[PDB]
DNA sequence: TGCGAAATTCCATGACA
DNA sequence: ATTGTCATGGAATTTCGCA
DNA sequence: TGCGAAATTCCATGACA
DNA sequence: ATTGTCATGGAATTTCGCA
């Protein structure tokens, strides 16, 4: 059996509804396979015409073998079928309402949603702005298993843009009662 | 003046009036009888007016004006006085062109690593599509891989846009571009300060300076003109395919395609490379940092024949950008302040400012 | 195809596939052992579609489309295939840039007499001066003799007005022009036929072949623009001035004045020439006819490393003249009717008409 | 003494007023002595600023030592002694009621002054239009004195137009019956 | 240990406004 | 305070297959 | 029959849209 | 059915003045 490799595999979803930041709701959410390395997109609607679009932005960059995802409607529409299709790359389920990544993946995917949290309380709305932060964030968190970073399994080099301190991640106790203000 | 040429007259020698021939008096004036014809030789406090008369009928250069002055004059050194004058003409020295070639070009090292140097340009205006006229160019350094970004203008907002996406993937350490209005406003100086990103800007008027992506521009339109024949300049929805196309095409001398060179694996395209299919992704970097480190490199060819290299103190001219019609093509001349390389100067301007500044846009002062 | 390839597995020897590797099946398909790794065989069946797919990624060339392919598969002799399509794609052909330079360019003989041959050219438009924006030019090929004269326009009737004037003085052989809309009007070939002249066209977009005129109208740019430094660009009153002034100036290669050339005498202008002062007008003449034939004459340079010289029944390609933005440079493919002198060609066209063609605007079509 | 020279005397005068053609009236004729050539100006009066306008013309092609001319208004005004003084051009008067020329020259504007008569009669109003092929005529006209044209003495070549016809230059008996109509 | 032919490398040419 | 670049296709050179 | 310096010639460079 | 040209100013070469 040959060794992963970036590329192999993309771990798609989506996030969201979200508070409307420059009129965006959701956030498509790629994560490499061997790498874990991150991409977001802002989008409108969690459908199959909204992700063929943003798919399309990452895949002018590099093309996946696979893409895995769970089975939202937007993933399993006939229409991204043939997309896929058109570019050679497998499409792959997880059965319903049992969702398999890897620990890796899984990992990575808690910390999107935990960062994504943490910075949209105070700012519910302004996080369309963030999202290229967000990437970089993430992109350059050591990974305890490896000793690595996305950045550095993707590109084979250190970042200029080094995230030293591994972050709190947390609510701290003003957010805490302050984002049962925001959901009341 | 007449004290010499007295002297001269009852026979008696001065120093480049050679003793070999008969100067005598005629019609009032100082003549000599030379192999070519009969010559009057001119007090020496009227030559200057000579020579700036024969040179003033039509603005002549060397021999041009011996020739004329030859006609009717003779006198010792005669081009040393013409050459001064020719040196002192405002208006030969910021019209004629020069006649001396640049030192040969300098070929800049490799980035070391992707996201070491972006090179930044934008091409168009292109026929509109879909309401676009321009396409944002970024090439990496390092790898050649090149994003390409359409918009509505060349503008600091439109660069500012697309760049936070790319920057989305990593932030580069230095951005060059040359000195368009979309690059130098101070918008766009903060917006990279933000980030920890420096600004490299070319020498004005001197596309060469980014070669790098100005040589991307070419494939780019290139790529985009054979998908466009035979049908309508449709091209917004080509970026995506072209970006990808370029990024997975082989530099024959490299041996590599920038995606490699960026990623060290290509993704599921056509005709993928194989051939570390059986390596770890960590044998597979330690491969690639091999491979980034012995690209050739080209050298500095060799210089033409009569160029011309940048001394500190010297006179030189820098081109006028945008000359209108029948106004010259040469500010006046100014002083060479310090070379910054064999092909880069700091001039001083006579208003005087410090410009940076190519020697191509640049002539070595005629004459001293 | 797969009759070949069965005898292959069988081990048997088939021209073209090297004995010493060993050909298996697997996945269904026919593989390879090379140095490099393990290749795919394809069928020749499928060959063209392969080379196809490569090329197309980004329509790159020889290197370039090998290198792809080569990542899945083997065959014998693959850049023949490759090339063989490279000959093919319309798109390639009629948008990339030639790599092979023109042949050395020819210095026609100099007419061997004033009012020989005379060439003409506009330039302009100028800034308006006195309701004045454009110049014609005409310069006697043999002397170099400047005529010039202001016009609203570059047209034919403003042409025949100037001639009609300047013919008054001597009626030329011929008169070799550029394809302007001026010279090239059926009015302007009536005035010449009324008159016996001859009218000798360049090649299209070629200004090179009006070489005599054209560099005249650098000097005469360039005096103009030395005497309106620091003035406002009012032109129309120097018109005379720079005539005369040029006409009067020496060419440091010949010694002589275009003047000298026409009259074999100085006129009374500053610095006149008087060697031929005890010479009779026929000793004078005579004198003339002399300088006239021993002018120097420059030779065809030597040809650049990579030049091509048009062979009759040649493919070559005529350049865009005004392509569109993102549209070929090339015009389709077409055939040498004539090799002309090895610099100027007749091409049909496809369409198909005969053109009168510069090498300067072809290149040899690639690949066959 | 020095042998003559083209460009040693202009000799020059006016010829009418003749009939209006194209807003025209009259010729400024200059010849010069040594070669015989002739050039001709068309201008609007015998003044001196239409002698300097006609004059620049010429005198950007070749400048003379000297101009000769009886003393027309024209010819003896300080504007025109300014004029040539600028050029560096000597100016030479005839005694008045005595012009003296040349013989060479004398036939020459006898020539011209014949040659315009024929051709205005027929067409007294179109002379504009052929003062060119008049001077074409003129030049290339045989000289019984020297064994050459002004052409071939100006330039030293044959021209590309010989006037082959040594002319009738006589009025026909037709053109004389119908120029004595003229001037009724 | 050397031949003919194929493969690879060299590199002038030209175009990015 | 900065600096030319590189796809291209014939030709020149090297390597390959065989002996 | 030779030296130093001035004169002349050579010629790459660049510009005519 | 047509085709490059030539001013320019440093450098390279030749000639000049003298002996
Ligand atoms: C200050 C200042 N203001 N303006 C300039 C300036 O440079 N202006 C021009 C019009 C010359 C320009 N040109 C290119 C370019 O691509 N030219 C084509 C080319 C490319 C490569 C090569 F080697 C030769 C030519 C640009 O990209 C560009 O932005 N500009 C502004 O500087
Ligand atoms: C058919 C047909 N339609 N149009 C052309 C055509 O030639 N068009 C252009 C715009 C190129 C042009 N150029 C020049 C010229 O002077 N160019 C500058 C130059 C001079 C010398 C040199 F060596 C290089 C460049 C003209 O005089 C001229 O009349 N034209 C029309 O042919
Ligand atoms: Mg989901
Ligand atoms: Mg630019
Ligand atoms: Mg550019
Ligand atoms: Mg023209
Ligand atoms: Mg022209
Ligand atoms: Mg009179
Ligand atoms: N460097
Ligand atoms: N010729
Ligand atoms: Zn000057
Ligand atoms: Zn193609």
């Amino acid at each position: 059996d040959r060794p992963q490799k970036p590329f192999d595999k993309f771990f798609i979803d989506y996030i969201g509804p979200l508070p409307p930041s420059q009129g965006y709701l959701y956030v498509l959410v790629v994560v490499d396979g061997m790498t874990g390395f991150t991409w977001l997109y802002p989008t409108k609607a969690p459908s199959t015409s909204a992700t063929v679009k943003s798919l399309n932005v990452l895949t002018s960059i590099a093309i996946p073998k696979v893409i895995h995802s769970d089975q939202g409607a937007a993933f399993t529409s006939s229409t991204f079928a043939e997309w896929a299709k058109e570019r050679g790359i497998h499409l792959e389920f997880s059965t319903p309402y049992h969702p398999q990544s890897s620990g890796k993946v899984e990992r990575k995917n808690s910390d999107i949603k935990r960062l994504l949290t943490k910075l949209l309380v105070g700012r519910p709305t302004k996080w369309y702005d963030l999202l290229p932060v967000v990437q970089l964030a993430l992109n350059n968190t050591y990974s305890p298993v490896l000793k690595y970073t996305p950045h550095q399994l993707l590109f084979g080099i250190d970042s200029n843009t080094p995230f030293a301190n591994q972050d709190t991640l947390d609510l701290t106790r003003e957010e805490e009662l302050s984002l049962l203000q925001e959901i009341r | 003046l007449d004290a010499e040429l007295d002297q001269l007259l009852q026979g008696h020698y001065i120093k480049g009036y050679p003793k070999q021939y008969t100067y005598f008096l005629e019609d009032g004036k100082v003549k000599v009888s030379r192999p070519e014809g009969v010559k009057i030789i001119p007090p020496q406090s009227d030559r200057q007016k000579i020579v700036l008369q024969a040179h003033n009928l039509a603005h002549t250069g060397r021999e041009a004006t011996l020739l004329k002055i030859a006609n009717l004059y003779w006198w010792p050194n005669m081009r040393k006085d013409v050459v001064k004058q020719l040196g002192r003409c405002q208006q030969c020295l910021i019209t004629n062109a020069s006649n001396k070639a640049s030192g040969p070009i300098l070929r800049p090292d490799r980035p070391q690593k992707p996201f070491d140097k972006f090179f930044i340009d934008y091409i168009g205006p292109l026929p509109p599509s879909q309401g676009y006229l321009y396409v944002l160019v970024v090439v990496d350094g390092m790898t050649g891989f090149t994003w390409l970004y359409p918009t509505k203008a060349p503008s600091t907002s439109a660069t500012v846009k697309s760049l936070n996406v790319l920057t989305s993937i990593a932030i580069p350490k230095v951005i060059h571009s040359d000195q368009g209005a979309a690059f130098t406003s101070s918008t766009f100086a903060e917006w990279a300060k933000e980030r920890g990103i420096h600004l490299e800007f070319s020498t004005p008027y001197h596309p060469q300076s980014s070669g790098k992506v100005e040589r991307k521009n070419s494939d780019i339109k290139r790529l985009l003109t054979k998908l466009l024949v035979g049908r309508p300049t449709k091209w917004y929805d080509l970026l995506p395919v072209v970006q990808l196309a370029l990024n997975n095409t082989y530099s024959p001398v490299l041996k590599y395609t920038p995606h490699q060179l960026l990623f060290g694996i290509d993704s599921n395209t056509p005709f993928a490379n194989q051939d570390t299919l059986d390596l770890t992704r960590e044998e597979e970097l330690s491969l690639l940092q091999e491979i980034r480190t012995s690209l050739y490199h080209p050298s500095t060819p060799p210089a033409s024949s009569r160029s011309w290299s940048p001394v500190v103190g010297q006179l030189v001219q820098e081109r006028v950008a945008r000359p209108a019609s029948l106004r010259p093509r040469w500010h006046k001349p100014s002083t060479v302040l310090k070379v910054l390389n064999p092909r880069t100067v700091v001039i001083l301007d006579h208003l005087g400012n410090n410009r940076t500044v190519s020697i191509d846009n640049l002539k070595p002062t005629s004459h001293q």
